[PDB]
RNA sequence: CAUAAAGACCAGGC
DNA sequence: GGCAGTACTAGTAAAGTACTTGAGCTT
DNA sequence: AAGCTCAAGTACTTAAGCCTGGTCATTACTAGTACTGCC
């Protein structure tokens, strides 16, 4: 049929429950045991629904053919077929209308915030219980305590009465439809901004978000009352036994039951038409019945005898009340599904499976069926039902020609990102494994010791031919997450060709190619007979490929046959061998990249497979077995042993001795263990590499295949150090390995470190699809629709260094991304109007750093369309090389790249534990080669000392050559004084930078006159004297010592004109106001003039750190979820300049003056923080303090929208990173604009300013208003970050925010709006069991075929179309 | 009994015997579990229990968890350690005198290990009565120092009280890394009975013990003489009387021979004794569901050849020529129980 | 080999070059001095393949010492029939590189083996031998699972297990995402609707597919009726809307 | 072609 | 022959987020 | 007196796949009724 647009969700109206319904439910009549026809007009009745059988009757008179339009005289009831009782549907008419707890119990109570009643007090008051018949009146101004009064002037107590206000819900419409809702509405625009109470400006500004849903083009609020039940289909529940006298039924037939026994008893008993403050006792029963319908559990579940469980209500199947929404998400059982173990094959390729031939008897089989009749194995259908569901010897020729092009789908559980289901042609296996590529063993986290998959099978020809060119594995070769592919020739295939390109040593191991040139001919001829060459080192002498092995079988060569047999068996099933010389050990993985760019996809294919052939097929011709005597021990091992055994006895001679301490010993017995494996470490990789490089257990970790720097050693030489489970080092060193003989003592040592390894993974082979699910919930409509945009709204400038991961290193961050504007940074390079980067770029925009500063990039979270993001913001990654093409889900393709790596991370607890590391500086700082110092961000003065003093700290030292490359990088911590400024050259070896390790002097940045302000004697100043000058001067007291009264009082040095002003610093608005620690040194008089650069005070002491950097996935849960860290940094409020205010070993304090109040801005810095900011120039606001993470909520409202959007994104790479995973920026960016999703705007423009809408269409109504015409708005915003748990609790649409168990407050939400759910993600589109837009859904995937017979057959009726 | 009950087939502590191995049903009964009543921990913590303690030297095998869901709740119990009378482990250690070794033991608690310092099993000794190098490394609690002969009190056993007897099967456990010593330890905790059984080219000590000290190998009440032998029985003539070949005090032997155990396996007992054969109290009657004669063998031994050989050997893929399937060499014996419980009708 | 490298356990090579040197070390002792006993056609070739190589006094000869002896300077290792290895004090490589000298075949370890397939003069000889492997049972989850056609609940219409018709595959949620992270629109559309929920797709394509055409294309889903069952019953009402 | 429920808990593979 | 007792059988007793809210401090 | 914001107090949260195994019990207490024994 039609493509459907969108899904509109309303509240049910009688004037169209009672259009689809039909008849009407009178009395609880269900399907007796005996007979399955209607008893009466029920709930299954014949009349409303339809009859049972195919065409008799319920009485009996007519039931012959002859009769099968015409109804009955004495009984009319048309016959179909019993498929029209499904569809068909009743309504039963309640007498009295009830509640729908959904819009009761939730928090925003939907009765409670517009109509200003109390939103939950009231209601656990008036429903319930017997508190009866406010709409409106004249008794009683106060509008909350409902008995007795109450709406609106006459009187309160003594007896007063027994005001609607009723009992239940029969008339809360009459409240909706009267309060009077006109003095509860116009007037909410002016007691906001007008009245100064703000009591009343914060009580009217969060009923409006309730209020204007019904005035806007959803509907009226008098529909939230349920009046009507429409009743559940008959055929929906059974009634048949289970097995003798038991029965299984749904929860349903107790409940439909009893609101219908309760519905005609307020009609008929009960026959008035009274008042309504008479009848109590029937909706007591009636709303009791329904509400098991509508919620059980919120005031009180409905249970059974022997049963302490709620019933199962139409709600608690989808939220799982019980813990049953962890049975929905486990998944629909699969009818053509399969299990076995898993295998590897070979020869098996990339476009085939081998999977067992059993399965596919019982798997295969409806398109057996449609086999059986053209042959001679079967005569019917019928008959051919119970030949082939059961073994059979006859159907294994005839199963094998439907299986020539059918493809299926191969499936291994943890389905992390894309590549976890893919698709296969079936290849008809004996055994009961299927086979498994081993190209594809890297998209599928597994081995091979009782790994077990699944199988599914495609049933229809639209499905079966997108398992060929869109699921295929070899098709998709490139990952989601980066542009490297993920299939990958691991460890058997290399191990071949990686020997194959080899050279032995016995003299000479140069490389050589003489297919070609003429020289090497004549060149290395001579040496067959010469200690050169032999039969192993330096020898070719031939023309070409073809007798060189013909040379080297009989025995006169060994080398260079296999780099010229290489050379023309990988490339002579597939042209273009420019490109295929690289093959390597690290390149293993970037062939499949750049062949992929300059050659095809088909190239690909076969490229692989040839690769495989020759890969695995040779590594038995090798034969690289590991042996014992493999391993070699090195020479130098025992001497370094004995030299650190020899040791210990000296160092424990001199603490026996007792000239020397503890610390200066244990220090010692650590550093003579703790360099020895380095100096043993550079003895074995060195050793084989000169005398064998033919060396099994060398190749197969100097290789790609399986191999570290760190497993080797503890089997070769000796394993290092082993640390306690809580991560302090144990003092004792062990000695002993794998090889010699191990001892009980350092096998018990190494559980320690073995314990976290494998009881990390313990509960983490559990589950897997949680990590994941938080973060596809959130960005779930993020789906590719490009009309040609080109937006350049919110341009995001990119740092051209990053953040920052320990201290400062060097990094970029661009990778596939559309440039923003014409940016002519290289010399030779030129980015012109927006166009796609490669991977090149980012070493051209890496190259020249010198000169850019903000990488001219769109960005993701900036784009105009609502729902969607354009194809130019995106980037490149899809499944392949190319652009982006339309329609693709790239928010769970994004997200589902984040679920997994996290696998491989230490897991721990998800709140930050600790760590440990050392901070140490030196004041020597001298440049190693030639060039020129670079300086960013730095303010340098000549002093009246004669030395270029710095006024700031984390100033880039890096040594910049006449080619812009980053050789160093130094620290310059604050009061340093540089040799030479910049721009100005260096020589090698020369010092360009000394300070002292002692001292962080207090030095001015302004000239003028020293004021002293805030330094009584016997308050705050003493006079002291020092330990190192020895001159006598005024010493501030500490925070400590201070007297009664000085607690308020802060010493300064404020510095003056000679007017008497207040002196600004260049650059911003900030008076020069320095303040004196506790403990300093002033060596300044009063009154005399100073210039800029001179040292004000002095820090005798310097200490912090010692607790840092949290890493792996709790620091992922850390910025997804986006909670408190363990390091809190207390982040400057105000931008501004920066001044110490004490230095005492108990509390340090920070000040900043902005342009009134100095003394209250203080904030307490303790002694863990390490001080990482300066007594100099300006910092940003949102600025990082301290040795620690920034809370993601602060740095939002602080510096502005180019930071949470580039530091949630870099630092949750610099977990990722350090394992060794690459993912692009493209896909963390998506869930950054879910998060961001919803703000709060300053300017009312359209709403009012406390609305928390979306952002999206606030985009939309800032941009026609500004950009083309009629009246430019400053519609501007303030931004809200959220986590993740509730920026998807909180969604437009109804089922994407129902996978959380708030399913009562998403539903109501998107209930009173009226909000015309847009179907535009993919989430939202398997619940609903719809059509996937994003693939052949979308409305540009719309066409039909022609050849040329049906492209001159319609020629005919056109010209037949045509008169006389 | 609604108490008792309810432990016996609905408790977190108690699960089915794994009985596929008398191995594994030797690593069952000694097994610990971190995981209890509702008044301890959950299955949600744990990161303070599962990681081994310095003190637990000898007393308990820290690589004996099963690898899946939990690893280092379970932690399976060593050779020599036995909870003596109130729940205190006592691992034995030899009382050694000045210079000569006692060949006594004597089972020490764990506050009383810090008290005396203890040697090594590494150490060399002739018989029992010399000394080899006045230094050898020793350890009294945890902490690693130089004692002489003089100095030391205690010795360890051997260096077998250190591991279990799921690890002190494994042959070279000082060259394997603890990461896959806990599934080395596991692959002889999930075998199966192979009809061909084989016992290990490499021996360890601990084969033997297994079928005698378990419910394995039938041993004889009273020595006698044996007049008939069979597959089901083992009839024994034990002359309680003048020696006759006339019959006797006769203890029947029922060898339990085709019945399911809970890991639908087979469990096996096949006679040894020939005809007139006189048996001693102590003496092997029959064997077990792997033994040979006395000892466990397991697995079979077979010709290996390290090589990559196409392909096939991927990650962890074992590869094995037509021979193995044209014999029954690991032939096992599969038993499925097929239950249906009666009940009543309508009609 | 590359199971070593990477997975740290060596002591398999260990018990390689040892059930290599099984005829040269300690079963050496048993094997032969004690008997053969049962086969009187071993006692003439095994007889000359065992002092060519191996000659250390500790190790005991057939040359001097006749069969009732060691059936007395070996009835202490008779439980010992072969190498006896305690946990972590047992073999040392200054002993295996004595005693695998002395093994027959090869010297230290390694020999020159012939493929089974090309034949020729394998080059680097190998680490072979004879490794005591051992093979897992097979629990049920080996046993295959092979479902087309079952029955189904009753509250959902989702296929059923148990004792005659085995269990089908669950189809969780990351493998929603899978087809639904591909352009893939009709496999995941037919996955919950044609395979698990619906009884209008189950029976209109077993009738379709039988016929040689393809199935009628999916209509309504099961999960559409009953969850809009569930909330046309409710105050709220979900209808679906045309173009 | 129709029947073997649902749920709980435990064990197991990775 | 009638009444009462009793047995059988069918209904039936870690560690965080947001969000609330009470209280302390100013026009 | 109104009121305005701020901080502690509080309730609530969701627990990284799928897969088979076996098993185990679907409730034991109260009320009415019918049967049987005794007076
Ligand atoms: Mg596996
Ligand atoms: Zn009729
Ligand atoms: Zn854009």
């Amino acid at each position: 049929t039609e493509e459907f647009d969108a899904i509109k969700i309303a509240l049910a109206s009688p004037d169209m429950i009672r259009s689809w319904s039909f008849g009407e439910v009178k009395k609880p009549e269900t399907i007796n045991y005996r007979t399955f026809k209607p008893e009466r007009d029920g709930l299954f009745c014949a009349r409303i629904f339809g009859p049972v059988k195919d065409y008799e009757c319920l009485c009996g008179k007519y039931k012959r053919l002859k009769h099968r339009g015409v109804i009955c005289e004495k009984c009319g009831v048309e016959v179909t077929q019993t498929k029209v009782r499904r569809e068909r549907m009743g309504h039963i008419e309640l007498a009295s209308p009830t509640a729908h707890i959904w819009f009761l119990k939730s928090l925003p109570s939907r009765i409670g915030l517009l109509l200003d009643m109390p939103l939950r007090d009231i209601e656990r008051v008036l429903y319930f219980e017997s508190y009866v018949v406010i709409e409106g009146g004249m008794t009683n101004l106060e509008r909350q305590q409902i008995l007795t009064e109450e709406q609106y002037l006459d009187a309160l107590e003594e007896f007063g009465d027994e005001f609607d206000a009723k009992m239940g819900a029969e008339a809360i419409q009459a409240l909706l439809k009267s309060m009077d809702l006109e003095q509860e509405c116009e007037q909410l625009r002016e007691e906001l901004n007008e009245t100064n109470s703000e009591t009343k400006r914060k009580k009217l500004t969060k009923r409006i978000k309730l209020l204007e849903a019904f005035v806007q083009s959803g509907n009226k609020p008098e529909w939230m009352i349920l009046t009507v039940l429409p009743v559940l289909p008959p055929d929906l529940r059974p009634l048949v036994p289970l097995d003798g006298g038991r029965f299984a039924t749904s929860d349903l037939n107790d409940l439909y039951r009893r609101v219908i026994n309760r519905n005609n008893r307020l009609k008929r008993l009960l026959d008035l038409a009274a008042p309504d403050i008479i009848v109590r006792n029937e909706k007591r029963m009636l709303q009791e019945a329904v509400d098991a319908l509508l919620d059980n559990g919120r005031r009180g579940r409905a249970i059974t005898g022997s049963n302490k469980r709620p019933l199962k209500s139409l709600a608690d199947m989808i939220k799982g009340k019980q813990g049953r929404f962890r049975q929905n998400l486990l998944g629909k059982r699969v009818d053509y599904s399969g299990r076995s173990v898993i295998t590897v094959g070979p020869y098996l390729r990339l476009h085939q499976c081998g999977l067992p031939k059993k399965m596919a008897l019982e798997l295969f089989k409806p398109f057996i069926y449609g086999k059986l009749e053209l042959r001679g194995l079967a005569t019917t259908i019928k008959a051919a039902k119970k030949m082939v569901e059961r073994e059979e010897a006859v159907v294994w020729d005839i199963l094998d020609e439907v299986i020539r092009e059918h493809p299926v789908l191969l499936n291994r559980a943890p389905t992390l990102h894309r590549l976890g289901i893919q698709a296969f042609e079936p290849v008809l296996i004996e055994g009961k494994a299927i086979q498994l590529h081993p190209l594809v063993c890297a998209a599928y986290n597994a081995d091979f010791d009782g790994d077990q998959m699944a199988v599914h099978v495609p049933l229809t020809l639209e499905a079966q031919l997108e398992a060929r060119a869109l699921m295929m594995s070899t098709n998709n070769i490139l990952s989601p997450a980066n542009g490297e592919p993920i299939i990958v020739p691991s460890q058997d295939v290399v191990l071949g060709l990686y020997y194959m390109t080899r050279d032995c040593v016995n003299a000479k191991g140069e490389g050589m190619v003489l297919t070609g040139p003429k020289e090497a001919e004549r060149l290395y001829r001579s040496g067959l007979a010469s200690l050169h060459a032999r039969v192993k080192v330096r020898i070719t002498e031939y023309e070409k490929d073809a007798n060189g092995e013909l040379v080297a079988k009989t025995s006169l060569k060994d080398t260079t046959v296999g780099r010229a047999i290489l050379w023309m068996i990988v490339p002579k099933g597939l042209p273009y061998s420019i490109v295929n010389q690289a093959l390597g050990k690290k390149a293993i993985s970037k062939m499949l990249n750049t062949c992929y760019r300059i050659l095809g996809l088909k190239p690909t294919v076969i490229f692989a497979d040839q690769i495989m052939y020759t890969g695995f097929a040779y590594a038995a011709r090798s034969g690289a077995s590991v042996g014992i005597d493999d391993m070699v021990i090195p020479e130098k091992k025992h001497e370094i042993i004995s030299e650190a055994e020899a040791e210990v006895a000296e160092i424990q001679e001199q603490f026996q001795s007792g000239l020397v301490t503890a610390g200066e010993r244990y220090n010692k017995v650590i550093d003579i263990w703790a360099a020895a494996n380095d100096r043993v470490s550079k003895a074995m990789m060195d050793n084989l590499q000169t005398e064998v490089s033919f060396n099994s257990i060398y190749m197969m970790a100097d290789s790609g295949a399986r191999g570290s720097a760190a497993q080797i050693r503890q089997l070769a030489g000796m394993r290092g150090l082993m640390a306690k489970p809580d991560g302090s080092i144990i003092e004792t060193p062990i000695t002993a390995n794998f090889r010699e003989g191990l001892n009980v003592l350092q096998y018990f040592i190494s559980t320690h470190g073995a314990r976290k390894g494998l009881a990390d993974t313990a509960l983490k082979t559990a589950n897997s699809g949680y990590l994941t699910r938080r973060l596809v919930d959130v960005a779930q409509d993020l789906v590719v629709t490009e009309d040609d945009c080109g937006t350049h709204e919110g341009i995001m400038m990119t740092p051209v260094i990053e953040g920052g991961d320990v201290k400062e290193p060097l990094r970029d961050r661009v990778l596939g991304r559309v440039t923003a504007e014409d940016v002519l940074k290289p010399g030779t390079a030129d980015i012109l109007v927006p166009r796609n980067t490669l991977l090149h770029e980012q070493w051209c925009d890496l190259l020249e750093e010198n000169s850019v500063d903000a990488v001219k990039v769109r960005s993701v979270v900036s784009c105009d369309t609502d729902f969607g993001v354009c194809a130019h913001c995106y980037g490149r990654d899809l499944a392949r090389g190319h652009i982006i093409n339309k329609g693709e889900a790239i928010g769970v393709i994004a997200a589902q790249s984040i679920g997994e790596p996290g696998t491989q991370l230490t897991m721990r607890t998800f709140h930050i534990g600790g760590a440990a590391s050392r901070a140490a500086a030196e004041s020597s700082i001298q440049v190693k080669n030639k060039g020129s110092i670079k300086l960013s961000n730095v303010k340098s003065v000549v002093n009246s000392s004669g030395k270029l003093v710095i006024t700031s700290r984390n100033t880039e030292l890096k040594l910049i050559d006449e080619f812009g490359r980053t050789k160093e990088s130094y620290k310059v911590p604050y009061g340093a004084v540089l040799a030479k400024g910049d721009g100005e050259q260096v020589a090698g070896g020369e010092t360009v930078a000394n300070w002292d390790p002692h001292t962080m002097p207090v030095i001015t940045e302004v000239s003028g006159f020293v004021r002293f302000t805030d330094m009584i004697d016997g308050q705050t100043i003493t006079r002291q004297t020092d330990e190192l000058t020895g001159l006598s001067s005024l010493v501030v007291l500490d925070s400590a010592e201070r007297t009664a009264g000085g607690k308020d009082l802060r010493p300064a040095l404020k510095i003056v004109d000679a007017q008497g002003n207040d002196v600004l610093i260049p650059g911003t608005d900030m008076p020069a106001q320095y303040f004196l620690p506790g403990k300093a040194i002033v060596q300044l008089e009063d009154g005399v003039q100073i210039s800029s650069g001179d040292t004000l005070a002095r820090i005798p002491q310097e200490s912090g750190g010692t607790k840092d950097i949290t890493g792996g996935l709790p620091r992922v849960a850390d910025l997804f979820e986006a909670r408190r860290p363990k390091e809190p940094a207390i982040l400057a409020e105000i931008s501004g300049i920066v001044s110490f205010g004490k230095e005492t070993k108990g509390k340090r304090r920070l000040v900043i003056t902005p342009v009134d109040g100095s003394d209250p801005y203080e904030e307490m810095i303790p002694k863990w923080r390490q001080l990482n900011v300066f007594e100099g120039e300006r910092v940003e606001r949102g600025d990082v303090i301290s040795d620690g993470p920034e809370a993601p909520h602060d740095i939002l409202r602080l510096r502005g929208v180019h930071a949470v959007t580039r530091y949630i994104v870099n630092e949750v790479q610099d977990v990722y990173r350090l394992q060794g995973v690459k993912i692009n920026d493209k896909h963390i960016e998506v869930i950054v604009r879910q998060m961001l999703r919803k703000a709060t705007i300053v300017n009312a423009g359209s709403s009012d300013f406390l609305e928390g809408e979306q952002v999206e269409y606030s985009r939309v109504k800032i941009a026609n208003r500004e950009l083309e015409a009629n009246g430019k708005v400053g519609a501007t915003y303030s931004r809200d970050l959220l986590g993740i748990t509730k920026a998807s609790l909180a969604t437009e649409s109804f089922i994407s925010a129902a996978s959380f168990q708030e399913t009562t407050r998403v539903l109501t939400e998107a209930a009173v709006a009226g909000k015309r759910d847009e179907l535009r993600g993919l989430k939202e589109n398997v619940i609903v069991g719809r059509l996937i837009p994003a693939g052949t859904g979308y409305a540009y995937h719309q066409d039909r075929m022609r050849r040329r017979a049906a492209g001159e057959a319609p020629a005919a009726p056109q010209v037949t179309a045509e008169d006389a | 009994s609604a108490a008792v009950k309810e432990f016996f087939g609905s408790s977190q502590l108690s699960q089915f015997m794994v009985q596929n191995n008398p191995l594994s049903e030797i690593t069952h009964k000694r097994r610990i579990s971190a995981l209890g009543p509702g008044g301890l921990t959950r299955e949600r913590a744990g990161f303070e229990v599962r990681d081994v303690h310095p003190t637990h030297y000898g007393r308990v095998c820290p690589i004996e968890t099963p690898e899946g869901p939990n690893i280092g709740l379970i932690n399976s119990l060593s050779v020599y350690a036995q909870t003596n009378e109130y729940g205190f482990l006592e691992t034995p250690y030899r009382k050694v005198t000045d210079g000569v070794v006692t060949d006594e033991i004597h089972y020490l608690s764990a506050i009383e290990e810090g008290n005396y310092v203890i040697a090594q099993a590494n150490s060399n000794l002739d018989e029992e009565g010399h000394f080899v190098e006045d230094l050898v490394t020793c350890r009294s609690k945890g902490e690693s120092s130089l004692f002489s002969r003089d100095q030391v009190d205690y010795m360890d056993v051997s260096t077998q009280q250190v591991v279990s007897v799921g690890a002190s099967l494994i042959p070279f456990l000082e060259h394997d890394d603890a990461n896959r010593a806990l599934m080395g330890a596991n692959m002889q905790r999930q075998a199966v009975p192979t009809l061909r059984a084989d016992k290990p080219l490499v021996g360890t000590g601990m084969e033997r013990a297994v079928a005698v000290d378990s419910g394995v190998t039938a041993v004889a009440k009273r020595g006698g003489v044996v007049q008939y032998v069979d597959a089901s029985r083992i009839v024994i003539k034990v002359n309680e009387d003048e020696m006759y070949p006339g019959e006797a005090g006769i203890d029947i032997y029922n060898l339990t021979k085709y019945t399911r155990s809970n890991q639908n396996t087979c469990i096996n007992q096949m006679p040894c004794v020939s005809l007139g054969e006189p048996v001693e109290r102590g003496d092997v009657l029959a064997d077990g569901p792997s033994t040979d004669l006395g000892e466990l063998a397991l697995g079979q031994n077979m010709r290996v050849a390290f090589m990559p050989w196409n392909g096939y050997n991927f990650e962890d893929s074992i590869l094995v020529s037509e021979r193995v399937v044209q014999e029954d060499r690991f032939t096992t014996i599969h038993i499925q129980e097929l239950a249906c419980v009666s009940r009543d009708t309508k009609l | 080999p590359l199971g070593v490298p990477s997975r740290m356990n060596i002591g398999q090579i260990l018990e390689t070059h040892l059930g290599m040197a099984a005829k040269g070390i300690g079963d050496k002792i048993n094997a032969m001095l004690k008997q053969q006993q049962e086969v009187a056609k071993l006692r003439e070739f095994i007889q000359r393949a065992y002092d060519l190589g191996a000659d250390v006094r500790q190790k005991v000869d057939l040359s001097t010492f006749s069969d009732e002896e060691v059936m007395r300077l070996a009835e202490n290792l008779r439980k010992g029939m072969p190498i006896a290895t305690p946990v972590f004090d047992g073999a040392k490589e200054a002993e295996i590189k004595e005693l695998l000298k002395l093994g027959d075949l090869p010297t230290s370890g390694q020999i020159r083996l012939y493929d089974g397939r090309t034949g020729e003069q394998f080059e680097r000889p190998v680490t072979v031998g004879y490794m005591y492997m051992l093979k897992l049972n097979h629990l049920v989850d080996d046993k295959m699972h092979a479902r087309s056609t079952g029955s189904y609940s009753l509250v959902t219409q989702q296929p059923l297990g148990g004792k005659a018709q085995f269990g089908g595959q669950r189809f969780g949620e990351m493998e929603v995402w899978a087809l639904e992270a591909y352009g893939a629109a009709y496999t995941l559309q037919e996955m919950l609707t044609v395979k698990s929920d619906d009884v209008n797709g189950r029976t209109k394509m077993y009738k379709n597919i039988v016929d040689g055409n393809h199935q009628m294309e999916p209509g309504m889903p099961e999960s559409f009726n009953v969850l809009l069952k569930e909330i046309r019953s409710l105050g709220i009402n979900i209808e679906l809307e045309d173009e």
